[PDB]
């Protein structure tokens, strides 16, 4: 798992890979790791994958209560307290790591939250497990207040680069652009890998499998 | 260690067990019966731990006893044999769990002759020949290679008996004595113990 | 320990210490044995025996087991090495091999333990 | 392994406009094998099924926990379940017991009512959907499986070829697994039957 | 070694056309204090090999006198033989691997860095005996911050000139000091060419601080 | 695993099947349990695959030249008494086997088993492995003394057959041997799925 | 982590380095470890980041409340004994190690230190966390008695210069902050801007 | 304390013909979730007859095939022959089981040609068990390749397949085939494929690239 | 689990032990002899562990038979149970200890009737009757009740019958058939096997 | 536990405290530290007791021996040599942390250092022992490049005095040592003769 964010002029750029493993065997080439919180903020995640669909869902469907009653778009901090007061409740048991991002009405906010609950706020974080990967990526070419195609160039490179040295991440890299007036949900940004065609055909012939009873059952 | 066996027939099930309560390295009771009788038609064959056998079997036995009463009809082996699996299978992940390794016997007015077997974790599966035990180990067998479908009561017995035969040439633990029961249309009927 | 060359060939092709050695058998006690049909018998010459003597512990027929027994000549000190080793051996068979010892396989070990003395440095 | 104790092998796969579920039918304690007549796949509304592998009391609590809770959704509903509504509903459900899970990974096959569209996704223990267009498998022999599913597979397939091709993906992973075999049982469904067949399978 | 004292961090190895680059940064870790912050872990085998390490500095030392005599004693016979960069590499792997069997191993991580017959050779060496040819190495928290760096613009660029390969080592060398909490900003930097083997002195790199005031 | 061996008047038969697991995966189903060690002895592979072959392949050393020197076969009884005192040496070090040596002696048909632990018995009935338990149930109640050549065949068979059944770890081929005066002959190497069809008509 | 509290006349001088590690790896080489409570008390954290942030948020919560249902300005030591409070009742869930340090217009610049324990007690200076264990022996042997504000800008940043030189677990960035009457004022100090002292080379 | 094992993932295959061994495996080598290099062949040639493959513990798979090569020379300057198929598999059983209380954490699948000329496989475990066989897999993705294999080369649970015999061209495609499969599920294989074809002939080599993440 | 029993007369020495050799569950033989001809008037009946049996019985065994070749005359019952002692002891501190509980029984020429007592940590004591294993702990009280130190072998073998049908009435372990032997002036006499 | 030796112009200036605990208990607080290898060749013993104490007099004995044998004065790099072979060799059985420094004809003041590890190196000062750490920040911002005998003496007295009061292991006396082309000269700080050090109270 590799997931990344970055934090530029007009707003936020947040990365993730595709590949999701059971142990040491890929269980889902292509699998969402940009989660919806809100319509205005998105968050990735790493950690334990059923931890982390439960957490956002809840809060996501919290935040969409709390715009409704006060008529108005939510702020990444709201989302920042919800999930790091409820994982510090759970010492660190609900295994999510999560990388928030969204575009308030104070401007851009980036958060890193860690599974025991300590949340950090920076230009750009990263989290998984490649991440080590893809700090260094950001540790090189990272410059303050870039383009947006400058910036999603330097969080493609920055998942590229845990998905070909790290072993637990793979597949696609998927990106979400998130501005001031402008959101940009990129699911296939870039597929760097792929299975080679099969060219011998192993397709089984009409009747090759022997059936000992068979019964059929009509439907409406 | 404890031992149960019960075989299928096309309109009777039999049942038998060993009559050994054992501590430590001493038999102390020599007539010990293992089968509850549940319904008229029904009998339980509970096997397990000192204290959860009784416990348990009891437990089961008062609650269909009870559904007896308040309905005026008996409880069918199959829905029998759901109660007792969904007690012993919310109690796994309680506080006190039951270790017993138990087999379902019972007659239907309309679907007819019926065997259960059960793990401790509470895993019911229907068969026509099944066995607990260590002594299950060794006869299994015998009971894979000459069991038929449309078997005779005198040939299940007789079956059975060549099961019982390999306990006392194979077997380390010392059973002598064997409690056979028959089930069928007309209800439980007491047989002949089987003794060494 | 001693590595000195005992037994050692000679310009015209013998070893000394082996013909020495037969030397030493030829001086020592007569003793015969005969094969028969059923039974096997030998027996000892030359006892010498001073009368003032127990003839119990000058007995040069021993036993090696239940179904092997030899009688030798010579130097009766070496005799007794060899018997002990020997009797060894006839309950080691039995400790390997269940069956009870053979009197050719006996005799091999016998050969191949004077043989082995004719050899190693300092024997 | 408390995933091993049981054994058991689930498979589901995508066609045209059919889906076919296959499962092993050995019931067995560790090495001993018990019963060779045991259910894994359970029907849920006609057109759809859903096959539990793992721990056998688990596959058997959760298959009626679910049905308790199917019955009351179709009964305060006046429509019949739908697959993405009954992923969500194993989903909610293994997450209950979180710090205390039921040990079995469910599979659910099956296509869309009054959209007629094909659906497979599998499950973790502590309830984690993922949705495939190829194929999803959940048992001891995971690797197996795995293995003659990314080499028989085909994009679009035909109820016929669908069944050939998940017959021989069952057979040959489940021969190389100790723990499952004595019978693998597949069910064909499509929109206007469904076909049940019983292979042929080594029975050691 | 069963229990590892003063260490050394990452050292890194990059191949370039006509010759091999290792840096290594002068730090003898204690647990978690920067112990002694001026000792060098790169040695000069020979004309044409070098060798840089990784783990308990005490062990590297042992290494140092032992290939230190082993040149020496080839040096005496002047036959016109000497040892390739292949050579050390193969002995290194049998050093490691023997004292490995032996349950006593020498808590070590080598970078071997040669050039010789107008080749370069960049080899690895880990305490257990696994060892390879990379056209790019870095050891202990280097092979998952500046590994990954090196790879992207050798994928782009196999061959890399001195000037090319000295500025990746560098750009490498600023990362590690920023993610890396046992490294230090004094490094020395090793080249190994047809003239020789070159050790250039205390070296450090410009680090940028600017992300300290962009938070709120 | 399932092998087992059985004396009677014509003989002694030596039955095994060729499932090789590492843990739930099947490894193999075709290795030869039954080792052949002489032209005139028999082995069986039982718990370790290499501590099986390694020690009987040693014992067949050991009996070739013991056949150079004497000029004689060796005996079953002494045969199993070398395997037992070689391996005996590493008692509680790992190794971990359950053979049963096999052959026709002076004194008549021989069978022994032979463990890592250190067990030499001799008897007329043996079955050593995971499914052994289902292989003593099956034999015993068929067995008899006077038993025919080809009825003895038809009870080892079906004994592995019926282990294979219910033991997880047991499966493959079953492979037969007969042991004769002159020296053992190779059976029958059946199939467990081919013979599934046979036993059912 | 390296925390730092001094007091002088008119208010307090606070000062932290800014790096956080979990493990070998720094997840966060920039980290502020100075958390404002009110308008003029401030706190050091040191030890588990998801522990220190946690009861910062909830003293913050607890004295907000106070402030306002009292009419007046927060004391220093009503600061300190709200997390007094909380690193005693769970010392043995929490690792924390708390230095407040702030101004009260009632009693003046004042320094308390809360360790891992949950004891309270003031000090003149108070130093933290892992590298502090390295800077005992200069601060005893450097601090004068009555030193003004500028002086002790200057006894703060290079003792966390000396401390982040040694230690691992601390380095970064040293980040300051002086707290007075007329209000807080804080400033950073980078990598060329840092006290260079000698490195011992023959 | 200290573990002298690595697991460094790999998985080696080998197919048995008429006239022809093939002995494949992956090159990549890697150690927990880091890769060590794309490019490390666990195929080596012996001799003219005769190529190995290992997989497991790198650094035993590294020394093991220093002492082969060792007693190789040995065996050809005492005897003046070179050292055939089933000679070479019955010596490995020697040299694995020397260290049976200390094992190599080895997976062998020697793969080449007997005395009359048919192909010939032999699988061996870390212990030294060893047995003759058609096809073998053995590493990582041993048991991905494995059931294809018993399903394509051994026509199991078909009901009326003809049995076509084996030859070069096909088996090369079905080795090419899994190793895909493969590179897709295990996260160990990929990288680059190397094939190692033994022949009347002699010794071929062929490359093929793979998944790079 | 194994047992043993001796009983020692005026002027003979009564020994029986099981026949039964179990593995996990299952009996592996049915006719198994544990006990040892040393010389032409002593016994040894060896019980433990696996190996360490057959080992240390059959090495003491060539080793008696070894005196009797080099000296002409057999080791004394008191001298063999001295020598026994001796191996055991020294090889208890030693890499390899042998896990075994022997019973030494010998008739001696000038002595008479004799048997000892041996634990597997190698402690030698001379007892009128003595017992191993788990049955032990059921026959040494009637061994205790109904012996007297003049009992003839007329009422040795009705004292030895009724600790056997002990072992079929309250031991656990199955134990169908027991070889019984008499040492006395003549030798070494096989008796009827009590089988039940 | 604390030793220190610095080097200067014309030798070398020794450091060690003289308190030696089994747990909490002083078994002796008139420990020296310092031990006499040779003529102008010391060394400073820290860790174990019993391990410290029979390794410098195998090096004692090693050293003297081989002296003689060379009809040479011995080197400074010489008697760290042997230490170094004997705490390399079985560094998994000695708990040692030694310090030598001395004087010879051919180089002069030399500092070398054999911590835990075995390893050994040259410094121009080195610190060592349990109460060291204490002292890591004081010693990196006094020291001067170039410094007298007088200044090195207090150099040392008042690194040692700041590690006793902090440390619990440490305390007692400071004992000093100075080595230079005339010899050796020693001398014993007692109580009121310590470096004064306030301590800050409100």
């Amino acid at each position: 798992t590799t997931i990344a964010g970055v934090v530029y002029k007009d707003g936020i750029v947040l990365g993730a890979d595709t590949r999701a493993t059971e142990g040491m065997v890929v269980a889902d080439k292509n699998c969402s790791k940009i989660h919806f919180i809100s319509p205005n903020i998105y968050c990735c995640g790493a950690g334990t994958a059923a931890d982390t669909d439960m957490t956002t869902q809840l809060i996501s469907s919290n935040l969409e209560l709390h715009s409704l009653t006060t008529g108005r778009l939510p702020r990444v901090v709201t989302a920042n307290r919800m999930l790091k007061q409820m994982l510090f409740r759970y010492q660190g048991y609900i295994g999510a790591a999560l990388v928030l991002g969204g575009v308030d009405v104070t401007g851009p906010h980036l958060y890193s939250i860690y599974p025991h609950g300590s949340t950090d706020k920076l230009p750009y974080v990263t989290m998984g497990s490649g991440s080590l990967a893809a700090m260094a990526v950001f540790e090189d070419k990272f410059r303050p207040d870039m383009e947006e195609e400058e910036a999603k160039k330097l969080v493609s490179e920055a998942i590229a680069a845990g998905i070909f040295n790290d072993l637990g991440s793979g597949s696609n890299i998927d990106l979400c652009v998130i501005s001031k007036s402008k959101l940009d949900f990129l699911r296939p940004f870039s597929v760097p890998n792929k299975k080679g065609t099969r060219l011998g055909r192993y397709r089984c012939e009409k009747g090759t499998t022997a059936v000992l009873t068979e019964k059929v059952t009509p439907l409406e | 260690m404890e031992y149960l066996i019960g075989i299928q027939g096309p309109d009777y099930v039999l049942v038998a067990s060993d009559r050994v309560a054992a501590s430590n390295i001493v038999q102390m009771k020599d007539d010990h019966d293992k089968m509850f009788k549940m319904s008229e038609k029904i009998l339980l064959l509970c096997v397990g731990e000192a204290g959860d056998t009784v416990q348990f079997a009891e437990y089961i036995q008062k609650n269909v006893q009870l559904y007896k009463m308040r309905n005026g009809y008996e409880l069918s082996p199959t829905a029998a044999a759901n109660f007792t699996r969904r007690n012993l299978a919310d109690c796994l992940r309680s506080r006190t769990p039951y270790h017993v390794n138990l087999l379902l016997a019972g007659y239907d007015e309309h679907e007819g002759p019926a065997l259960y077997y059960m793990d401790y974790l509470a895993a019911l599966a229907k068969a026509p020949f099944a066995a607990h035990g260590y002594g299950a180990f060794l006869t299994l067998s015998i009971l894979d290679r000459y069991y038929t479908p449309t078997i005779s009561r005198e040939r299940a017995v007789e079956l059975l008996r060549k099961c019982l035969e390999e306990l006392q040439k194979r077997f380390i633990l010392n059973l002598p004595t064997f409690s056979v029961r028959v089930i069928d249309k007309d209800g439980i009927h007491n047989l002949e113990n089987i003794a060494f | 320990s001693y590595d000195r060359a005992i037994t050692v060939f000679s310009p015209d092709g013998h070893l000394f210490q082996v013909e020495y050695a037969q030397e030493a058998v030829k001086k020592g006690s007569t003793a015969v044995g005969v094969r028969g049909k059923d039974i096997v018998v030998l027996g000892v010459e030359k006892k010498s025996v001073a009368k003032l003597q127990d003839e119990r512990t000058v007995r040069k027929i021993c036993a090696l087991d239940d179904n092997v027994c030899m009688a030798f000549a010579g130097l009766t000190a070496d005799a007794r090495i060899v018997i002990n080793r020997a009797r060894v051996e006839c309950q080691s068979h039995r400790l390997t091999v269940e069956d009870p010892v053979t009197v050719e396989y006996i005799t091999r070990y016998i050969a191949s333990l004077k043989q082995r003395y004719t050899q190693s440095n300092g024997r | 392994s408390i995933m091993s104790y049981n054994g058991g092998a689930v498979m589901a796969m995508k066609g045209k406009n059919c889906v076919a579920i296959a499962a092993d039918r050995r019931f067995g304690i560790q090495a001993q094998m018990v019963t060779t007549d045991f259910q894994k796949i359970f029907p849920m509304g006609d057109r759809l099924y859903i096959g539990l592998a793992g721990l056998a009391t688990d596959v058997q609590t959760v298959a009626q926990r679910l049905k308790f809770r199917l019955n009351l959704y179709e009964l305060k509903e006046g429509r019949q379940i739908k697959p993405y509504t009954l992923m969500s509903m194993v989903a909610n459900l293994l997450y209950e017991k979180r710090f205390g899970p039921y040990y079995t990974e469910p599979v659910i096959a099956g296509l869309d009512p009054k959209t007629f569209k094909p659906f497979i996704c599998s499950l973790d223990l502590i309830g984690c959907p993922m949705v495939t267009d190829d194929f999803v498998v959940s048992g001891t022999c995971s690797e197996q499986m795995y293995g003659m599913c990314e080499s028989l597979w085909e994009p679009n397939m035909d109820p016929e070829h669908l069944f050939e091709t998940i017959s021989q993906a069952m057979l040959n992973a489940v021969d190389r697994d100790a723990v499952s075999g004595m019978g693998v049982i597949v069910h064909v469904i499509e929109k206007d039957k469904i076909t049940t067949r019983t292979l042929k399978a080594r029975m050691d | 070694t069963q229990n590892p004292m003063v260490t050394g961090t990452s050292v890194l190895g990059v191949k370039f056309d006509g010759g091999v680059v290792i840096a290594a940064d002068m730090l003898g870790s204690y647990g978690s204090l920067a112990r002694f912050r001026n000792i060098s872990r790169i040695m000069r085998v020979n004309d044409s090999t070098m060798l840089g390490a990784s783990g308990d500095y005490a062990d590297f030392q042992y290494l140092k006198q032992v290939l230190g005599q082993m040149v020496i004693d080839e040096e005496l016979l002047g036959d016109g033989h000497s040892y390739s960069p292949r050579a050390i590499h193969s002995w290194l792997t049998r050093a490691m691997y023997s004292r490995r069997s032996k349950m006593n191993p020498l808590w070590n991580t080598m970078v071997i860095g040669g050039y010789a017959d107008g080749e370069s050779f960049l080899g690895y060496v880990d305490m257990l005996g696994v060892a390879y040819e990379a056209p790019s190495l870095a050891t202990g928290y280097g092979a998952y911050l500046a590994q990954p760096l090196l790879r992207e613009v050798l994928e782009k660029q196999p061959v890399l000139s001195q000037t090319e390969a000295r500025e990746l080592v560098e750009r490498c060398m600023r990362v590690l000091y920023y993610r890396d909490a046992r490294s230090y900003n004094r490094f020395q930097i090793a080249t190994v060419t047809e003239k020789g083997v070159e050790i250039e002195g205390p070296l450090s790199a410009q680090t940028n601080w600017d992300i300290a005031h962009m938070i709120s | 695993t399932t092998t087992l061996a059985f004396k009677f008047l014509h003989g002694v038969i030596v039955a095994a099947d060729s499932r090789a697991t590492a843990g739930a995966y099947i490894a193999s189903q075709t290795v030869k349990k039954v080792i052949e060690i002489n032209p005139y002895l028999l082995g069986t592979m039982a718990g370790g695959a290499a501590d099986c072959s390694f020690w009987e392949r040693l014992l067949a050393r050991q009996c070739r030249i013991y056949e150079l020197r004497n000029k004689e076969r060796i005996s079953v009884a002494a045969a199993s008494k070398l395997l037992a005192n070689m391996v005996y040496q590493y008692k509680g070090m790992g190794l971990s086997m359950g053979t049963m040596i096999c052959g026709w002696d002076k004194r008549g048909p021989g069978l022994y088993y032979v463990d890592s632990e250190g067990n030499r018995i001799s008897g007329t009935a043996f079955s050593v492995g995971s499914g052994s338990v289902y292989a003593y149930g099956v034999m015993d109640r068929g067995y008899s003394y006077d038993l025919k050549v080809e009825e003895a065949y038809d009870l080892a068979r079906r004994a592995i057959y019926q282990a294979t059944y219910r033991d997880a770890y047991s499966g493959g081929a079953v492979n037969l041997y007969h042991v004769r005066e002159d020296g053992w002959i190779r059976v029958s190497s059946d199939n467990v799925a081919d013979l599934h069809d046979k036993y059912s008509s | 982590t390296t925390i730092m509290a001094v007091q002088f006349n008119g208010g307090v001088v606070l000062g932290a380095d800014s790096r956080t590690t979990t493990g070998s790896y720094i997840a966060n080489r920039v980290t502020d470890k100075l958390t404002p409570i009110h308008d003029h008390i401030f706190c050091c954290r040191s030890g588990s980041a998801a522990d220190t942030q946690a009861v910062a948020d909830a003293v913050t919560y607890q004295l907000g409340f106070h402030s306002i249902e009292l009419n007046e300005p927060p004391l220093v030591h009503t600061a300190a004994s709200l997390f007094k409070e909380m690193c005693y009742r769970y010392r043995e869930d929490l690792m924390a190690g708390i230095i407040i340090a702030g101004w009260d217009p009632q009693e003046g610049g004042q320094v308390y230190s809360v360790p891992m324990g949950g004891m309270m007690v003031r000090q003149s200076f108070a130093i933290g966390g892992s590298g502090s264990s390295y800077i005992y022996g200069y601060v005893d042997a450097t601090y004068r008695e009555g030193m003004t504000k500028d002086e002790c800008l200057q006894f703060t940043a290079n003792a966390l210069a000396l401390a982040m030189e040694r230690d691992g677990s601390s380095g970064g960035v040293i980040r300051l902050a002086a707290i007075q009457e007329s209000g807080v004022e804080r400033q950073v100090l980078l990598g060329d801007q840092i006290p260079k002292f000698t490195i011992a080379t023959l | 304390r200290f573990s002298p094992y690595a697991f460094n993932g790999g998985t080696v295959l080998a197919i048995a013909g008429e006239d022809f061994s093939i002995v494949a495996s992956d090159t990549r080598l890697s150690e927990g979730f880091s890769i060590h290099t794309r490019d490390s062949p666990k195929c080596y040639k012996l001799t003219d007859k005769t190529v190995i493959g290992c997989s497991g513990f790198h650094g035993d798979c590294l020394t093991l095939t220093k002492i082969i090569e060792a007693r190789l020379k040995m065996y050809k300057h005492s005897n003046n022959k070179a050292m055939t198929t089933g000679a070479i598999a019955a010596m490995l059983s020697t040299i694995l089981y020397s260290r049976r209380f200390f094992p190599y954490y080895v997976y062998n699948i020697i793969g080449g040609l007997d005395e009359e000329g048919k192909g010939a496989v032999y699988s061996f475990d870390p212990v030294g068990s060893y047995q003759r066989d058609s096809f073998k897999a053995g590493g990582s993705a041993s048991a991905m390749l494995q059931p294809l294999l018993d399903n394509q080369v051994g026509f199991k649970n078909m009901q009326n397949v003809e049995h076509v015999p084996l030859t070069l061209d096909r088996a090369m495609r079905l080795v090419k085939d899994v190793f895909i499969s493969a590179a897709e599920r295990d996260v160990y294989t990929g990288d680059a494929l190397r094939i190692c074809i033994v022949t009347k002939e002699g010794i071929r080599e062929e490359t093929v690239p793979l998944r790079k993440d």
